[PDB]
């Protein structure tokens, strides 16, 4: 069960703008009303 | 959990995120922490003052 | 019961996006509101600004 598929069109591929996106807790420490680097 | 210390327990408003478990100020120092066996949140105030 | 193709002709693809980038080791300044949540950030090597 293993097929290569087709009917597919040719496209150039796009490009965006990531607005400030992709930030993670970079640790399991709570902390409040602050500003850490 | 093995991090000792000295000062007085109080009860808290803070609220930990499920995956969280000690508490930090801006001075690093651990301020808060949740109880192990009741899941409950704790302020840690230091002993001297004054 | 409308894509009759034979198994890789008769496929109807659906609709969906998603968007792939790459991390790099950068210095960011986050901001804790008093809930504990994280709602901004800097990012210190954009522009002379930040
Ligand atoms: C799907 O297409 C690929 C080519 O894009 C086929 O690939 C070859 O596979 C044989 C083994 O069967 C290898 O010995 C060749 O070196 C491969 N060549 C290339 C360029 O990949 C593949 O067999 C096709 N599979 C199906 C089910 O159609
Ligand atoms: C840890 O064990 C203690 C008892 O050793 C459990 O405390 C009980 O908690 C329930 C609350 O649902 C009370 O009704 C009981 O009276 C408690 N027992 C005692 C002896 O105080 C506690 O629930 C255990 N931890 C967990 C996560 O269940
Ligand atoms: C992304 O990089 C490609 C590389 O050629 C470029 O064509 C495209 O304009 C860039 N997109 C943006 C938004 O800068
Ligand atoms: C957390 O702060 C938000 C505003 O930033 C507020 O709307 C919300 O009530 C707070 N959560 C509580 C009630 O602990």
């Amino acid at each position: 069960q293993c097929v290569n598929l087709t009917t597919r069109t040719q496209l150039p591929p796009a490009y965006t703008n990531s607005f400030t996106r992709g930030v993670y807790y970079p640790d399991k420490v709570f902390r409040s009303s602050v500003l850490h680097s | 959990n093995g991090l000792t210390g000295t000062g007085v327990l109080t009860e808290s408003n803070k609220k930990f995120l499920p995956f969280q478990q000690f508490g930090r100020d801006i001075a690093d120092t651990t301020d808060a922490v949740r109880d192990p066996q009741t899941l409950e949140i704790l302020d840690i105030t230091p002993c001297s003052f004054g | 019961y409308l894509t009759p193709g034979d198994s890789s002709s008769g496929w109807t693809a659906g609709a969906a996006a998603y968007y792939v980038g790459y991390l790099q080791p950068r210095t960011f300044l986050l901001k804790y509101n008093e809930n504990g949540t994280i709602t901004d950030a800097v990012d210190c090597a954009l522009d002379p600004l930040s």
